[PDB]
């Protein structure tokens, strides 16, 4: 993760290094919008679920 | 110079099939041919469909053996198969289901014969299991590009051609390539023998084997289920205890995306199994 | 927009010529052949590939390390093509110094003369009177007047003036173009009729030092080498013999080392007069006063006496140039220049 | 109407932007990009295939890269001449009048006044090369603007141009090359020769194959080459005898008599009061260069200008030669 | 679920727009093998989109979707501090002319940060700090005007060294230009501190 430029929709950084814009989903709170966390898309919804530690 | 509104009648046979030979397809290019039977013009049904050895070519006008073709659709006349050819099948992994040169050149060599000449492509490799939705194309005459693309009748069933929605293939290469609608069919032979299949699927041999394994495993597996449940429940509890001082503060306006109140319900429905299954207890026990 | 709009019109049949001429995979360029049905190709991506060759292409026409078209689909060769600029920007056609200026050297003029002339003249007399043509000759020593005899060559061919090749153009980067370099001009040699090529400043190619060493180490295998040809004509111009390896690989095939240091009293007016045709020389001056009024004055020395005193001469706003007016020039351009060097 | 929007599907969303490398006569060019992708396809309307000039950014697609166009983009090549005729003449300095004749006579005798050039049959289209231990455009454009009267002109400061950007090679000075060979009647002034003197492996190389384009080993007599540095001891040896071939001159040290003609040219066409002497303005000065008493000129004119007057006064001309003293010491 | 399709997009890119073109096809920087030049949807017009800023763009379509980013002293400093505490309204009516800062010199011992915050502190106002990095901070100083600046960190013959010091010479001759220029709001007064030959 990188920015989060507005509520529910926010920018994620892929692991290639290319940025990518995907809308987050209304089931995740606003606790995994950390700036430096480790978030986990899908491989093809590209959709996070939950965070690693 | 004539038109009508055709539709792709879809059962299960050729769907099976499509999943059978989706979980055969590999990235290598895989053939198929489907058959079925003309009654009119604007009606098409697929019955037979069976798959094609692979070939290091791949799909291709070539790889299409005409002796083994025929063979195998002979030996399907000496059976209760005595359907025709109604189109040909394949799969395009990664790239989209959009078709090549070769294959819009294979399709135009091989719709000489038959007029309709149904092309269903199938991608089962990054489409979710969620949805199965597949889409049947169609191929459109080069000398129709002064006249109107496309005069089909009933533009209803054109929203529900509208699903597949993609900003890139459909009218990314919507040029001289359009698609049609699909509908499927189920009698009562295939709802209720693949109804009460898939529900004794899900059931038991005897339907009474693995429901006293609950019934007793309340008592010696759920019961860490119930107490990490309450642990749970407490876990939340502790913040409920904060929650009357900011319900009492400000009472305007929600900023926490947590409900703590559907989540606890549906823990009362994991902890009612104690109750459904009491009664099965007292019926084993009673008789 | 008035040159798109006739294309613009003519574009109509493009959308029916896009199917074919689309194939291309990034033109990857072949390694080697190890069977004719199979051949080991490398992409730019650093990806070695291998495919058959398709029936457009013989398999004669194929060369190591050749740019050609290939398919991106079924990555068969449809098409080649025929395409560094210092190659095509080395070659020299042009008139210059002829045989007038030979510097004193009555025997060395001679030697060179037998191998530069008399084999092309007499191809029979040679091959019949022998067993072939002479090799050449191999100029180099102190400069002083050099490259002079080397156009003294150039304009000595009565046919046609031969491409001369300078050995400071391959120190440069992205070595490795020394190999087709040498291939293609020795290939355009095979293609000029057995024509002469010179090879000037083989210092700057001889004498870590490997990416060098595969230039002339390979330079050696091509000119040893008698695939494009072993007769035609061989010659070196140095200014030291510091350059030990041709020094050893040389007694193969190169032969006759020989040196043109100065020429003589007798000379230098001969060089007048082939400065006769130069900026306009009055008929009083006289080409043995000047020649005999400046000792140690080779070719070149006595080239920049013209080129300084032609830039006064110029300066001096006359129609003509008088000796009287430039000896100033000529003995201040050797003598002022003399004192230091 | 529709013939010209109709070539939008390929302009479209699958657009890129790529780098071409060559044009092939076989009307099938060849492009590049990041990873070095070559396609080749006949070209299309909207492209011009003459002034295009290989070897820069063009339009590719994400199609079978159909070239539907092309994108022109280079702001320092501006910079580099300028297309005015200045009014400075070689009338206007004194004291240099055979070393400006020298030069006058040396570039000017080719194309202008031929029948001591033509006639003659030498024609060493080589230029002198000259150098200013003042320079800073003063001295070598006041030289070199003797040319500049009533002719083309081309200019090239400073050695930045090359070092600014990475090592894209002599291209840039093919591009002088064919401005130069399209623009013939020029001459080619290159200025501030500081390429070795300021990676660095690279700078010897692309100045010794400056040397090999300038040499015009393929060119016949089509412009003359004036070059122009500070220090005569910065150049290598072997950019002489393949450069600097036909004559040059050394310029006087500027101590009092150069620096009081500099003066009286920079103070001809003002008004200077009575009271200003030249002593203690030839005195002050030490090794100075004329764009910094041009500049105690122009902000001298602008202070005495403050109150209304073109007249400038002693007192007003020392605190602007304060600026004078105070520069060259910080 | 109808989002599910754009979940299938496979995401979209980050687009950078570096420069716009008059005919309606903005290029857009994007990541290496990129800069792919489209023309923006519809439904957003193009003026809007300002260059040398960062956008959202799909991956497949190239859409564009929106913009992205001591009783003595403090005896003799009561008229200095403690007089913009309780009327800060009346200072247009006030005209005795009131001075624009106060300076310092000394050895700072007590008085360089527990006088400034301390009175400071009882006028319940923000405290900005100064502690080429110098222009910044005069930028949220002239968003924040309303506050205590103070000397810290600066209070430690013609050069370079004095030409770039005379950058922060002339920040506060632009603060006696403004503060003695004209009073854009009420309650603008500073404190300077200096203790050696500046
Ligand atoms: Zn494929």
């Amino acid at each position: 993760f990188l920015e989060a430029v507005d509520q529910n929709t926010a920018i994620v950084g892929s692991t290639t290094g290319s940025n990518y814009y995907v809308r987050i989903l209304s089931t995740i709170d606003r606790e995994l919008l950390k700036p430096n966390a480790s978030v986990a898309l899908h491989k093809h919804s590209n959709a996070l679920v939950d965070v690693l530690p | 110079a004539v038109d009508t509104a055709e539709q792709v009648y879809i059962s299960s046979l050729a769907l099976l099939k499509m999943l059978k030979h989706g979980r055969a397809g590999v990235p290598m290019e895989v053939m198929g041919l489907m058959l079925g039977e003309f009654v009119d013009d604007y009606t098409v049904r697929v019955i037979d469909v069976f798959a094609m050895p692979q070939s290091g070519t791949g799909v291709s006008v070539e790889a299409v053996d005409p002796v083994f073709q025929a063979k195998m659709l002979d030996m399907l006349k000496q059976t209760g198969r005595p359907e025709m050819v109604v189109g040909w099948y394949h799969s395009h992994p990664g790239f989209g289901c959009w078709l090549s040169g070769v294959d819009i050149n294979t399709q135009q060599s091989f719709e000489a014969l038959s007029e309709r000449a149904v092309a269903v492509v199938v991608d089962p490799i990054q489409s979710v299991k969620g949805k199965v939705v597949i889409d049947a194309f169609r191929l459109i005459n080069a000398n129709m590009m002064v006249l109107g693309h496309e005069p089909r009748q009933t533009t209803s069933n054109l929203g529900h051609l509208n699903k597949p929605s993609i900003q890139a293939l459909i009218h990314g290469l919507n040029r001289h390539y359009y698609s049609i609608t699909i509908n499927y069919r189920k009698n009562e032979l295939e709802q209720k023998m693949l109804l009460n299949l898939h529900k004794k699927s899900w059931m038991e041999g005897l339907t009474l084997q693995d429901y006293s394994e609950h019934c007793k495993h309340n008592e010696s597996v759920v019961k860490e289920m119930l107490e990490l449940a309450k642990n749970y429940n407490k876990a939340v509890e502790e913040e409920d205890k904060m929650t009357p001082e900011q319900l009492a503060i400000k009472n305007v306006g929600k900023q926490d995306p947590k409900r703590h109140l559907e989540e606890h319900v549906d823990v009362l429905m994991t902890s009612n199994i104690v109750q459904c299954l009491a009664a099965m207890l007292d019926t084993v026990v009673f008789k | 927009a008035p040159p798109a709009l006739w294309d613009l019109a003519a574009d109509k049949q493009t959308l029916q010529s896009e199917q074919p001429l689309q194939v291309a995979r990034c033109t990857k360029i072949i390694n080697a052949d190890s069977e004719d049905p199979k051949y080991i190709i490398n992409v730019k991506q650093f990806a070695k590939f291998v495919v058959d060759l398709s029936d457009q292409v013989a398999p004669t026409d194929i060369e190591e390390g050749m740019r050609v078209g290939v398919d991106r689909n079924k990555y068969q060769i449809h098409i080649p093509l025929p395409p560094p600029t210092v190659t095509m920007m080395q070659v020299e056609e042009k008139p210059d110094v002829t045989y007038s200026d030979v510097g004193g050297c009555k025997e060395q003029i001679e030697k060179l003369r037998e191998v530069v002339e008399t084999p092309l003249l007499h191809p029979e007399r040679f091959v019949n009177l022998g067993i072939e043509p002479p090799k050449g000759v191999l100029l180099f020593g102190p400069p002083g007047t050099g490259k002079t005899l080397c156009a003294r060559a150039v304009a000595n061919r009565t046919d046609a003036c031969f491409i001369r090749v300078i050995g400071s153009e391959l120190v440069q980067k992205y070595v490795g173009e020394g190999a087709r370099m040498v291939r293609e001009l020795f290939e355009m040699a095979r293609t000029k009729k057995a024509c002469l090529i010179f090879f000037d400043e083989i210092d700057a190619i001889g004498g870590g030092d490997n990416e060098v060493q595969r230039t002339m180490l390979e330079l050696i295998n091509q000119l040893d080498g008698f695939d494009p040809r072993g007769n035609i004509k061989v010659l070196m111009a140095t200014n030291r013999p510091d350059t030990l390896d041709p020094a050893l690989m040389r007694p193969g095939r190169l032969d006759r080392k020989i040196e043109f240091s100065l020429p003589d009293l007798e000379g230098r007016t001969h060089i007048f007069k082939i400065h006769a045709r130069s900026m306009s020389v009055e008929r009083d001056i006289r080409f043995e006063l000047l020649a005999r009024l400046c000792p140690n004055s080779t070719g070149a020395e006595i080239r920049s006496v013209c080129t300084e005193a032609g830039m006064f001469a110029i300066r001096a706003r006359r129609k003509i140039a008088t000796e009287k007016d430039f000896l100033e020039a000529v003995n201040k351009v050797i003598k002022s220049y003399a004192k230091f060097s | 109407e529709e013939e010209r929007s109709k070539v939008d599907d390929l302009r479209g969303t699958p657009m890129s932007v790529g780098t071409l490398e060559e044009i092939i006569d076989d009307n099938h060019a060849i492009v590049s990009t990041s990873v070095g992708s070559e396609h080749y396809v006949s070209i299309l309307s909207f492209v011009d295939k003459d002034l295009l000039e290989p070897g820069c950014s063009v339009l590719l697609n994400h199609k079978v890269h159909a070239v539907i166009g092309v994108l022109m983009d280079d702001p320092l090549v501006t910079v580099m001449k300028v297309e005015k005729a200045p009014q400075e003449t070689y009338a206007d300095i004194g004291g240099l009048d055979n070393q400006i004749q020298e030069i006058k006579e040396s570039v000017e005798l080719p194309l202008t006044h031929p029948e001591y050039y033509e006639e003659m049959g030498i024609k060493p289209p080589k230029g002198v090369i000259l150098y200013g231990p003042p320079g800073t455009g003063k001295t070598l454009l006041a030289k070199a603007v003797a040319n500049q009267t009533s002719a083309t002109f081309l200019r090239v400061v400073g050695s930045e141009l090359i070092q600014k950007y990475l090592g894209d090679g002599p291209k840039l000075v093919r591009e002088l090359f064919r401005v130069a060979e399209e623009h013939a009647p020029s001459i080619v002034f290159i200025d501030e020769i500081d390429a070795i003197g300021t990676g660095e492996r690279e700078i010897q190389r692309t100045m010794l194959e400056l040397l090999n384009q300038l040499d015009g080993f393929d060119s016949r007599g089509d412009v003359k080459v004036i070059m122009a540095t500070n220090r005569i001891e910065t150049l290598d040896p072997a950019l002489i005898r393949p450069g600097r071939i036909d004559r040059k001159i050394e310029f006087p040290l500027p101590d009092e008599k150069t620096k009081k003609r500099i003066f009286q040219i920079h103070t001809s066409r003002m008004t200077l009061a009575d009271d200003v002497t030249l002593d203690d303005l030839i005195m002050a000065k030490d090794d100075l260069s004329g764009a910094d008493i041009k500049a105690i000129c122009t902000e001298a004119g602008l202070m005495a200008l403050r109150e209304r007057r073109m007249k400038v006064t002693n007192e007003d001309f020392k605190k602007s030669k304060e600026n004078v003293l105070y520069k060259k010491q910080e | 679920r109808e989002e599910l399709q754009l979940l299938q997009e496979q995401g979209s890119y980050v687009g950078e727009v570096v420069r716009a073109m008059d005919k309606k096809k903005v290029l857009v920087k994007v990541h290496p093998e990129g800069k792919f030049v489209v023309d923006v949807d519809k439904n957003i017009d193009i003026n809007d989109v300002t260059p040398n800023c960062r956008v959202a763009l799909r991956n497949d379509s190239y859409t564009l979707h929106k913009i992205l980013p001591l009783d003595k002293q403090i005896k003799e400093i009561k008229e200095v501090i403690e007089l913009p505490v309780k009327h800060p309204e009346l200072f247009e009516a006030l005209g005795i002319a009131q001075p624009k800062g106060v300076l310092l010199y000394g050895p700072p011992g007590t008085g360089k940060t527990l006088l400034a915050r301390a009175v400071a502190h009882h006028t319940d106002c923000t405290f900005i700090r100064v502690s080429r990095m110098v222009r910044e901070l005069f930028v949220m100083a002239r968003e924040h005007a309303p506050s205590i600046i103070f000397m810290d960190e600066i209070d430690s013959r013609l050069e370079g060294g004095s030409g770039g010091d005379s950058e922060v010479q002339r920040t506060m001759l632009e603060l006696l230009n403004q503060l003695d220029g004209f009073e854009a709001t009420k309650n603008i007064k500073v404190i300077m501190a200096t203790n050696r030959i500046d």
